[PDB]
């Protein structure tokens, strides 16, 4: 009884660490009048800045490539969108509906500024990025080119938010 | 409230889908009056 | 609105000429209710009584008595939101493409704005039937290349839980083995007290023509239609039995008793095609517009629903 | 080799069925078509409908056009032409792009769904190095030269 | 993440099965029409016959004592009620509120006639039977008399409800 | 919904139907029970039958 509930706790924690905004009722409420440093969240979705004319493409996905790099795999279903990168990069996960498990990716082709998933703490200002097979961004076969504006943000075990700026494929 | 009405006039689009919504009710409706299997 | 719509009016004006669903023939009056979302989930409650002993003689005086419980089951049905866009031309520049008998631009593929909404609803009406009733959305004539729908959405002929058989493919032209597989799938139907109702059946105009053959040495003044109806009569209560055809369907028969109780259909209000206000405008004579619809709202109740698949293989 | 046949048809069309009626080549543009997509017209050298066009320069009197094309001089892909102007419409190689185009009549069913695809010089498409196009279908055979394939092209590669 | 889905469902179906009424979602309605048979199941509160004069008493609980028999434990807060039997038994458990963690309960001075867990399906009608340990009853030196008046019957893995009545205490 | 508790008029609804239930199985097996097995019947008084028995 009380085993299982401890289980069902790490699992649930498990679970919804691997979300976007996980739903977690709290006891009491959190003071963020400061307006400083409020971006820096695994739910802030979207882009630092974005313009009006920039192509959005809703897929379906399988597992979980929220901010991350997007492949096309193809399958009968019609062709999904995989946290994928390497030479197979297509684009990049900016968000995610969890209720139709749809995730709106920007093609290759447009510009993008904003905070991705890196692969550690290891990144600095001004530091040229690949994106690895799971779709996080790794320091420097750089087909693309990517720099990052701020250091790594720790907000959990694994979750290392960088703010990055893609602007297209190298030669 | 209905498309049918020629006397109603929308004054918005969502009385617009409103009435739309009504005439497809109101059409489903004659449609099971006068079916006969 | 309409003196500034003109879009709005086109559609107002043209909404009459779009056919009825084919899909209404499927069910009763009384089994099909709308709802009031767009996308989504809803709840549904039902409540059962239960008695938990035998009941007690009141005799002289007595204050321990039997007791009556109850429970209750929560469905959830799952809806979504889907979206086309069609182009066309601009209402300023139709009078430039008009001619005597015509009016839009052949070369181009380019037509007037209601004919074009006209078009795209009868397409979208023909995939919503589809929908529901395969509970797949495919735009191939294989039925490949399925998109994805969510959980809880399920139409006639795969909904889980429910009775499925299977005619070999040796036996696809043997009618006495077809009719052996479905007496076995009526004598598995479990209807409980609900079984005094009227049912219906689907059938690929293969099937029919199957059917339509006289009843199996051979026979006359009797077909397997007949039979078919004699057989559904005899675990209906002698209720009505309806037959239909529906292209739909290929190799595949479904039987389906037609009481709210068991099968219900609330769609969404919006379900059907519905215009929307964002109309795309450039400089040029080209325009682009979008129409939305509501697919979900199937509710069925456990092992009442018979599927016969013969395999054509 | 036309947007629209030639030749008339002696038969009217059976609007009934609703499945598989798009893999014609009259069909213009892309199956999912962007608002904000920058398309761009030239006048047409040629008949580079449907396929990778390229810049050609003249003696300079003219100015210039768009020819059916690929390689290293890849400028976009044609998705529409209005024949009474002579008009190309191109989607720029920058911009993306999913819809059917042509491809090469040789080994034409060894293209499968998730195939790495590539302009050759007459803008056709075939099986793979500079250019990141993917197949998403199998060639569909219009006529017995003429064989189209649902792509998308999003871009140059390194 | 689908792994750790799996997980959370098979946790969460594990504490479910301890439960009086669990809240499942079900994507069809079971329909059981035939009236026979349709009290049997773990979620049946109360008992087969009830007084109007039966003494009921709520008291904050330990584990879950559902349809066990219950004993008083002491510890600073209040005793609670802990499932268990032997020479220690002061009532049974008849109703459980989970949201206030309420357990309402009948003395072993009021005589009960309903479903009761049973240590295993070894249980025949007219069986002397014991509350055991863990306050389940167990076929037979009984402090309390009670009586089986149907056979064990099986739901779960290991519940095992029986018709009992019981009527006070030995000598 | 975790008390199975509900309002007077549908329990009353809820809790008739199954007694008509109950009278009907009754007025055609001439027996009383809540079992599928028909066992655990409950003793009636002579001159009491169905159609049945």
């Amino acid at each position: 009884t009380t085993q299982l509930v401890k289980e069902y706790q790490e699992k649930r924690s498990k679970l919804e660490k691997f979300m976007k905004n996980p739903q977690h009722d709290a006891s009491l409420l959190s003071n963020s009048n400061e307006f400083r440093d409020k971006n820096v969240e695994f739910f802030a979705s979207g882009g630092t800045r974005t313009s009006k004319f920039d192509k959005l493409e809703n897929h379906p996905f399988l597992g979980y490539p929220y901010k991350r790099g997007v492949k096309r795999v193809i399958q009968h279903y019609e062709p999904h969108v995989e946290a994928g990168g390497g030479e197979d990069l297509y684009g990049i996960c900016i968000d995610i509906d969890e209720f139709s498990k749809t995730a709106t990716i920007v093609p290759i082709t447009n510009n993008f500024e904003g905070y991705l998933v890196a692969k550690d703490s290891t990144v600095k200002v001004k530091d040229k990025l690949i994106f690895n097979k799971d779709g996080a961004l790794e320091k420097v076969k750089a087909t693309i080119n990517a720099t990052a504006l701020t250091d790594a943000k720790q907000i959990s075990n694994e979750v290392y938010l960088v703010k990055v700026a893609v602007f297209g494929n190298k030669a | 409230a209905s498309l049918l009405d020629s006397n109603f006039v929308p004054i918005n689009f969502t009385e617009f889908v409103q009435a739309i919504s009504n005439t497809y009710k109101q059409r489903r409706i004659q449609f099971y009056e006068n079916l006969k299997r | 609105l309409f003196d500034e719509n003109y879009y709005a009016k086109a559609v107002a004006n043209i909404i009459g000429e779009v056919k009825d669903p084919i899909m209404y023939k499927w069910f009763s009056p009384d089994q099909i209710e709308d709802v009031d979302l767009q996308m989504g989930y809803q709840k549904t409650v039902k409540w059962d009584a239960f008695l938990n002993a035998n009941p007690t003689t009141i005799a002289n005086e007595v204050n321990t008595i039997s007791t009556i419980g109850f429970s209750s089951e929560v469905v959830r049905l799952n809806y979504l939101k889907l979206q086309y866009k069609f182009r066309h031309l601009k209402q300023t520049s139709e009078k430039f493409y008009t001619s005597d008998s015509y009016i839009g631009d052949i070369n181009n593929n380019l037509l007037p704005f209601a004919q074009a909404y006209k078009l795209a609803s009868s397409e979208i009406i023909k995939l919503i039937n589809h929908f529901v009733l395969t509970g797949t959305v495919s735009i191939q004539k294989d039925g490949k290349n399925q998109k994805r729908l969510l959980p809880n959405m399920y139409g006639l002929l795969n909904m889980p839980e429910q009775i499925k058989e299977e005619v070999a493919s040796g036996d696809k032209d043997k009618m006495d083995k077809i009719f052996e597989k479905i007496e076995a799938g009526l004598s598995k139907l479990e209807l409980g007290d609900e079984f005094s109702t009227p049912m219906m059946v689907i059938v690929d105009p293969a099937t029919s023509l199957k059917l339509v053959k006289p009843y199996a040495a051979a026979s006359s003044c009797e077909k397997w239609e007949d039979v078919l109806i004699q057989t559904i009569k005899a675990i209906n209560n002698r209720e009505d039995v309806y037959i239909e055809t529906s292209n739909l369907l290929k190799h595949k028969i479904l039987i389906y008793p037609l009481n709210s109780e068991l099968i219900k259909f609330k769609p969404s209000k919006y379900m059907l095609p519905t215009p929307n206000e964002q109309v795309d405008k450039d400089s040029t004579d080209v325009a682009h517009s979008y129409i939305d619809f509501v697919l979900g709202g199937l509710l069925a109740t456990r092992k009442t629903i018979l599927q016969v698949n013969i395999k054509q293989s | 080799l036309m947007k629209n046949p030639q030749q008339d048809s002696g038969l009217l069309s059976n609007s009934i069925d609703f499945r598989d009626q798009n893999l014609i080549f009259s069909n213009s543009g892309g199956v999912c078509t962007s608002s904000k997509d920058k398309i761009e017209n030239y006048p047409a050298k040629g008949y580079p409908y449907k396929r990778g066009v390229k810049l050609s320069f003249g003696d300079g009197t003219t100015e210039l056009e768009v020819e059916a094309g690929g390689g290293d001089d890849l400028y976009g892909v044609c998705s529409d032409i209005d024949e009474f102007s002579g008009m190309a419409t191109v989607i720029p190689i920058t911009n993306n792009f999913t819809g059917y185009l042509t491809l090469k009549k040789d080994g034409q069913n060894g293209v499968n769904p998730g195939d790495k695809l590539n302009f050759n010089q007459h803008g056709e498409l075939e099986k793979v190095k500079s250019v990141n196009a993917i197949a998403l279908s199998k060639a569909h055979k219009l006529t017995e030269d003429l064989f189209i394939v649902l792509a998308s092209v999003f871009g140059n590669r390194a």
